[PDB]
DNA sequence: GCTAAGCGCACCTAATTTCCTGACGGCAATCCT
């Protein structure tokens, strides 16, 4: 059972996502230039979003004997906790380390600032950083983890680190051909001078674009993840739409605030993954008639309609849910009637989803 | 022999390094001698049986250049760092260029039949040889940088004139 | 390549009133105004029966529009990246030059009816500067070619090797 | 709680912001060309507005040294200052720093401190130096804006140890994008020799290019991090609210307007109070086509009120509810004629809108917040 | 304090302002074609009126080497004046200094000749020359339309230091749009040979091109800089102001008004109060439509008094009152026929209307700041 | 049932300066004992 979404979003000129010479991301895509946004940062955005504060519940730090050592009020233990970590594996303030919060907090601390011995105390730490994998966020992302086999001792050994992700993310690429923007920035001096010149000259790179958005949930993984409690699993879910619906990537965003909400979004339920992206092969060009975001809808729905008519399946029947603010912009403008549900709020979405995925609404499962 | 499938950090893989086992030979026994050289080289890292080739080189003797045939003596070197060096960066931590890393090989192989001439250099040399690169190098600068702009045929360009600058020991 | 010299002879010998109906009718299309249409129906309509080497309608209507605003002689050798490029070499290497070279390289990225502003701003540096001539019909039949990738390679190198004398 | 400003500008022809070679601001906002506004011109426009003038005391400057000397007085020591800007990791060119410095300006008197200590030593004076500055963040523009401060590593002090000196940003602004299709002119000026001569002919002869154009500026200020920079003064984070307000409606940027005085009001501000960051600049993606018997702005208002429909539909009905208030000048440009309830209050006022905004945050005469300022 | 001035004026068919083709200037407001002056042509034609002459101090020449060479004595201009200003930072380019220089007329060119006049050397003679250049700062235009003179540092010598040449401008001019959609109008003209040596002929055939239009003219005069410009002198500043509000009505722009005479006086003048600047432009983003029983300019001077009604009834009606006077001639065009004290004062005449305006700024009669200057 | 010649300008000038950031972060296994 596959969960798919397909978001198109049109955003204000910005630079959402840079490289290392600060330049806007781009693909080569059917032969052209292709503005794009990483799936990294798309799930740090989903990750870091208010809507999913109440379900965030995993860390990815170094640093984890500063974490230790901030339940102790009195209670100094930061070199031994670097060492029991350096014993672990870790070589060095370490390699990066993802488990659970709580986990670390009240477990590390009933383990490693316990006075006992010292290997088997290093490998309590590694049975407890690699059996804490109980996050949503840590079962939507995924992970492994390796320690350096030359600084861990030979007594020490680790169990499976391998939580396999149940969330794949495509990078935003653009529906239209890539426009590369530079900004001419200065920075005039707040005292005054006798040259009246600027105190820093540079340029800045921005692209305005509308992105096609990509996102796959396997919920036999999802619940294989997070164990037995599907309400998690379900709040999970519900969380992640709201947070893809209404969170953007915290690029420049505070010299380019482009928080624009996607005009579409189809969540599509099926045993396959469906990349719509070859919809948008042929460039889109504009028009006189019509706009941007109605051309790519219609590109879209044209593909959509050539799927399904094509690539199909009587054993299984594909089925979404069309979204679009107040019905603005219809999906099947000409003759493309796919869409049967066509719905015109986000919380009315996520109620048929939630319904589809089984017997759970969105205020039963606020509560995991 | 320095061979291994293993591309590590520190190691590009090339070819049958033919190139390895000169400054030594050429030096102390056997030396300078009109004949034909048959290089055996099992490849092993303790008992991992990597690999085994052998070549023949023609030679007369002609002479010995010291530091040109010590340089020989290690292409691994110079060819691990071209293919550490990045399309645009700094960092030595990186892969560098892998699609260089492909096109390595055929230019060795290329380079490595007359493997005589580049040994006592009659008229073959390090330059004449890496000169070889150029096609393999144009061709993979087109895939690098396949824009029709000014800035890419200048990046192209730059990526043209790269060949492994030797070193001393 | 017949029907293009001709097009450029027409366009130098229109008038001043009928280049400054070219010049209003800049930033927009021709289905809003009308002597904008009738100009390039009087202007197009002719030359495409009489020849079937016409220049494609929306590239003709560009460089219509280029030539109203901007107004240099056709002369021959004097294409886009031999006098930028040229002018190119008078410029500070290390900020200046490569703004200018972005501002002429983003034109190697748009499609035919968003290009005239680029455009516009190389030929405002052209104007700068002042250039009297361009090669009005090499820019037209290579613009008109724009489907390629070895014209775009060829203009490019033609501005590398205008750059490297 | 977050305070969105959602502005619609109708501006006079005019080059507001313009990069290196001249041309105004232009971008592409969805496959069309659109005239743009980059956000620290209103950033600036803003801060250095006479509504804004209280809530000043951000100084950024690579002449600190400067400042210092002038605060110290007639006791000269500006060698001193910076050989301790030196040794702090702001490496001196010629007379500036080599890196701009963002501090509060009623700390410099602590700078002058340190500098004018004749007891203390070189080190010790540039920790001192450091933390005053680390700790010059009282400022309501610097709260607003945020600050970066690295030092340079390579010319510091091994006996240099610097704190946070990162403050977040509690004010987002969006770049003002056109809301029909943009095209700039290019104005022929010439420049008149006064002197007759016998050339007859100009003094100079040159290419300005102007645009007019009606802009939506976005503006999105945090509440709560707007008061945590200011270490929990309420009073003054509802006093740069309102200036803030003040200065994003009366202030324009200051860009050639001695050639183009386009001093024009906003035409419609709708003021919303919501939790998450939302912006309708995608009310725009299709330009504005103006027909006779409508208008641009009219045009405008209509597509915007259409989107803030749509999403406040789709998007916004839940427990938490969105209050938006409208206002336009007297009434004269109301929103969407198809519902006529959008807004939960058609302001027709702008000092009755900023009471009604100051009225929601916690409840705030104008009177009792302006006797609170930080200089 | 902040004067501001808007201004309706219907010009007659002409072509007052044009690009290098000839085409009239235009500009797109609203979405549509409007007729535009510019704002430097207004600023010139103010300059250059017969009331605003007792105030033309300034020159803003690239041939400030003749201006020097003017005394009897003829031994100046070749060597003294030429490398002495190619020294400052000003080359030649066939006997002319390529910067233009604004500064002041007579005091500085009477003082900048004493440098030119033998002894003391080079390298310090320029220094004396940009003192005084850099110092000038003295007229009233200079502090209307402000000041630079940044010379080249390539030629000059790095014994020469210059002090700060920036005056800041005291006037805001904006651009003449129109109140309808623009009418492009091509007039064409055929020059008549009066010699019958041939067949009837012409000459010489072409097109000009022309257009009329309702202007509505911006202007904003800050009261302090301008104080501050003239260094105190608050005679001179209120003199300027009567003088450009004088200019600003009695003179129209300098284009071909030989064969396009559009000598049109405005037949309305609001002017304003206040201490922060707006523009009335927003009234005319729906371009007026001429009905049957009325005239543009009614229709246009009612459309400004309801975004005039607007802007006051939504910004500010308490503390800061904006004070308000209404000028039409002899009372023809009322500022709207609905609710009324919308101005202040509708003042029937132009001469009162300065005198109000003066009043205002402070009790300077016309009189004695005809005296300043 | 609907005409036709001849006539369509070129000269002048196109500008200067100065400022252009810093530090931080760069992973490990496992492919013969």
């Amino acid at each position: 059972m596959l969960i798919e979404i397909h978001m198109i979003q049109n955003h204000s000129p910005a630079n959402l996502n840079r490289d290392d010479l600060g330049a806007p991301k781009t693909c080569y895509f059917g032969g052209v230039l292709r503005s794009r946004i990483s799936s990294q940062c798309i799930k740090r955005s989903i990750r870091t979003s208010n809507d999913f504060k109440a379900l965030l519940g995993g860390v990815r730090t170094r640093r984890l004997a500063d974490l230790i050592q901030q339940e102790a009020g009195e209670t100094e233990c930061w070199k031994k906790a670097q060492e029991i970590l350096n014993k672990c594996g870790f070589k060095n303030t370490k390699m990066l380390v993802f488990m659970s919060k709580d986990k670390i907090k009240d477990l590390a601390r009933i383990v490693l600032d316990n006075s006992l011995g010292l290997t088997e105390a290093a490998q309590q730490v590694a049975n407890v950083i690699a059996q804490a994998t109980l996050a949503p966020d840590i079962a939507l992302c995924g992970r492994m983890l390796e320690p350096n086999d030359k600084d861990k001792d030979k007594k020490v050994k680790w169990s499976n680190t391998t939580v396999e992700a149940a969330l794949q993310v495509a990078h935003a690429i653009s529906t239209h051909i890539a426009r590369p923007e530079i900004d001419y920035f200065v920075a005039a001096d707040d005292v005054p001078g006798e040259d009246a010149g600027a105190g820093h000259i540079g340029e800045s790179m921005f692209a305005s674009a509308c992105f096609y958005k990509y996102f796959s949930i396997d919920w036999e993984q999802l619940v294989k993840n997070l164990k037995g409690d599907t309400n998690l699993a379900a709040h999970t879910v519900g969380a992640f739409l709201l947070a893809a619906a209404k969170t953007n990537p915290s690029g420049k965003q505070n010299s380019f605030a482009a928080h624009n909400y996607p005009d579409g979004i189809l969540v599509e339920f099926k045993n396959s993954p469906i990349s719509y992206a070859n919809a948008f092969v042929r460039p889109v060009s504009v028009v006189k008639e019509s706009d941007l975001v109605e051309q790519s809808i219609g590109q879209l729905s044209n593909y959509v309609n050539d799927i399904r008519l094509g690539y199909y399946d009587e054993q299984s029947p594909v089925i979404g849910f069309w979204f679009s603010p107040n019905n603005r912009y219809p999906l099947g403008y000409k003759h493309s009637k796919l869409a049967s549900r066509n719905i015109g709020n986000l919380n009315e979405l996520v109620g048929a989803v939630l319904d589809y995925i089984g017997g759970f609404k969105w205020e039963e499962v606020q509560k995991s | 022999s320095k061979i291994k499938l293993m591309s590590n950090d520190r190691y590009t893989f090339a070819d049958r390094d033919w190139y390895s086992p000169l400054f030594s030979y050429l030096h102390a026994e056997g030396n300078s001698r009109q004949g034909k050289l048959w290089l055996v080289g099992f490849a092993s890292d303790k008992a991992k049986s990597i690999d085994i080739w052998d070549k023949i080189i023609e030679l007369e003797g002609t002479d010995t250049n010291d530091e040109l045939l010590a340089q020989l003596a290690n292409r691994a070197t110079a060819l691990n760092a071209m293919r550490k060096k990045p399309l645009r960066g700094d960092f030595k931590k990186s892969v560098g260029t892998p699609q260089i890393a492909d096109i390595i090989p055929h230019a060795e192989n290329r380079i490595a039949i007359n493997a005589g001439k580049m040994t006592e250099n009659r008229g073959y040399s390090w330059q004449d040889a890496d000169t070889e690169y150029g096609e393999l190098l144009t061709k993979v600068a087109y895939s690098l940088e396949p824009a029709q702009t000014v800035d890419a045929r200048l990046k192209r360009g730059n990526f043209i004139s790269r060949k492994p600058w030797p070193i001393i020991p | 390549n017949r029907g293009t010299v001709d097009f450029i002879a027409s366009l130098e010998n229109l008038k001043e009133g009928d280049l400054g109906i070219l010049r209003k009718l800049r930033g927009a299309r021709l289905d809003e105004k009308l002597p904008g249409f009738d100009l390039f129906s009087a202007l197009w309509w002719p030359l495409r029966q009489k020849n079937q080497r016409a220049p494609k309608r929306e590239v003709a209507w560009l460089i219509a529009k280029l030539f109203a605003e901007f107004r240099f002689e056709q002369r021959e050798g004097a294409t886009l990246p031999i006098l930028m490029g040229g002018i190119c070499r008078k410029l500070e290497p290390k900020k200046e030059l490569p703004r200018v070279l972005a501002r002429f390289d983003q034109l190697a990225s748009l499609d035919i009816m968003q290009m005239e502003e680029p455009l516009s701003v190389i030929m405002g540096i052209l104007r700068k500067h002042q250039q009297v001539c361009l090669d009005w019909v090499g820019l037209t039949d290579v613009l008109s070619f724009w489907e390629q990738e070895p014209v775009k390679r060829e203009w490019s190198d033609s501005f590398i090797k205008a750059y490297k004398i």
